[PDB]
């Protein structure tokens, strides 16, 4: 088939309240082949304990997959979701921002 | 149940002549229930009920069975594929199992894909190749067909008998665990600029299930023609996000709302005031 790119979208699974506990998504979907790289970061830097789905496929036989974490959000600091795949020059990265709908 | 699925995902990559790798996973709809252990070859039961009614013996089988097939896939391929073919690397997806729909039969499927392209699937007794895959789907479907016979019988056994009585099983056993109905969260924000005189209003909804959902924004009784729904995306355990954004422009007045109906409320919408300001950045 053809090489597709990876989608990637991030969002918060209660409202964002400084200082309070959350979870961070990151679900990638739509990407072939299935070699992938997701990293959830924080500040810059992959965080070492995640949770993540097994590879799942549409029925296009695209793969997806669903990350999650905990996370206390905060004024200064950035949390994201970075991916790397064959389609991808170099990693790309989908920041989570709530005065936006991480939209 | 209604129409009710369960699928065992399996990916095979091979890298080169001297090496591949699987995985594999298993599906109650969008809910995963099981994973595979790549490393020891056994099956991971990621819940508490994930066993369904099986015994320990039949499951002990089933693992033995697929740890025969993976190793058996694997070395078949590996040696058709010898020293510098240009395939390399490739990818095999499988997609097999079965679904129940109310008051008829089950139904069971083994579909097999080559690089993300439809390649061959299993018909009650036959290996069949995708019109559209070529040569390639034929000459596997040959070798199916005519050299592992004494194994259609089984494939066909396990996708459309062992299947439909795990699965009700697995229902059954998770009704002491899992819930039929989640309520959702919900909370307003904005959203990224429109453009200019405009504005972005934003209805998050989280964690709800099943997914049938209905958003709105509204202005008191009346639904807002600007209403759009986003993609509902998944969370953690099988639930649901969704986004509900409106677009503004500069003179809206104060006084908009976002209302939330779903059947795990039944009766009892959310209704959410939107309290920040209404003038575009
Ligand atoms: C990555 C793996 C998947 C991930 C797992 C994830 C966990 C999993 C979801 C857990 C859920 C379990 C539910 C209940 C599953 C429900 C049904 C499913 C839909 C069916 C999917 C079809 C499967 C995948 C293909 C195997 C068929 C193969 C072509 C047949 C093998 C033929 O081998 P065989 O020759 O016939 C022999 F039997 F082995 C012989 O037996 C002797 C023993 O005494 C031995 O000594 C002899 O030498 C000889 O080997
Ligand atoms: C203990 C079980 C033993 C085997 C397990 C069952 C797996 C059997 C699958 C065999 C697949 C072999 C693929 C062969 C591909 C091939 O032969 O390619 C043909 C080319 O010649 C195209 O022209
Ligand atoms: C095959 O690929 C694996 C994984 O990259 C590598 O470790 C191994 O050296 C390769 N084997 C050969 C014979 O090139
Ligand atoms: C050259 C590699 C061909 C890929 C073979 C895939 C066949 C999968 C069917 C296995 C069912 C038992």
């Amino acid at each position: 088939a053809i090489q597709r790119t990876p989608k990637i979208q991030v969002y918060s699974r209660h409202p964002a309240e400084n200082g309070k506990s959350n979870f961070l998504n990151c679900y990638v979907s739509g990407f072939h082949p299935s070699d992938i790289e997701v990293d959830l970061l924080k500040n810059g830097e992959r965080i070492e304990k995640v949770e993540h789905s097994d590879l799942s496929f549409s029925k296009d036989w695209s793969f997806y997959l669903l990350y999650y974490t905990e996370f206390t959000p905060t004024e200064k600091d950035e949390y994201a979701c970075r991916v790397n795949h064959v389609t991808l020059s170099q990693p790309k990265i989908v920041k989570w921002d709530r005065d936006m709908g991480s939209l | 149940s209604e129409h009710v699925s369960f699928h065992v995902i399996q990916i095979f990559s091979f890298v080169n002549q001297s090496w591949a790798r699987g995985q594999g996973s298993g599906w109650l709809d969008e809910l995963q229930t099981h994973g595979w252990d790549s490393e020891s070859g056994t099956i991971i039961f990621l819940h508490q009920w994930s066993k369904g009614q099986f015994s320990n013996e039949e499951l002990s089988d089933l693992e033995l069975l697929f740890r025969f097939y993976l190793f058996g896939l694997t070395r078949e391929i590996q040696d058709h594929a010898s020293q510098d073919y240009s395939k390399y690397p490739f990818e095999v997806q499988v997609k097999a199992g079965c679904e129940l729909h109310s008051g008829g039969s089950p139904e069971g499927f083994f579909q097999v894909a080559f690089n993300g392209l439809d390649l061959l699937s299993f018909q009650q007794t036959t290996w069949v190749p995708s019109p559209g895959c070529g040569s390639l789907a034929q000459s596997v479907c040959h070798l199916l067909n005519h050299q592992y016979e004494g194994v259609t019988e089984t494939v066909y056994n396990l996708i459309r008998s062992t299947c439909p009585r795990f699965l009700l099983g697995l229902l059954d056993a998770g009704k002491m665990y899992v819930h039929r109905q989640v309520r959702p969260e919900a909370w307003l924000s904005s959203g990224p600029s429109p453009g200019p005189g405009r504005l972005q209003l934003v209805c998050h909804v989280s964690g709800f299930y099943p997914k049938p959902v209905w958003v709105m924004w509204m202005r008191g009784e009346q639904e807002q023609q600007g209403t759009q729904l986003g993609d509902i995306l998944p969370n953690a355990n099988g639930t649901w996000y969704l986004r509900a954004t409106l677009d503004v422009a500069d003179g809206e007045a104060a006084g908009l709302s976002c209302r939330v109906k779903h059947s795990s409320l039944e009766g009892q919408d959310i209704i959410l005031y939107w309290r920040g300001s209404l003038v575009p950045r």
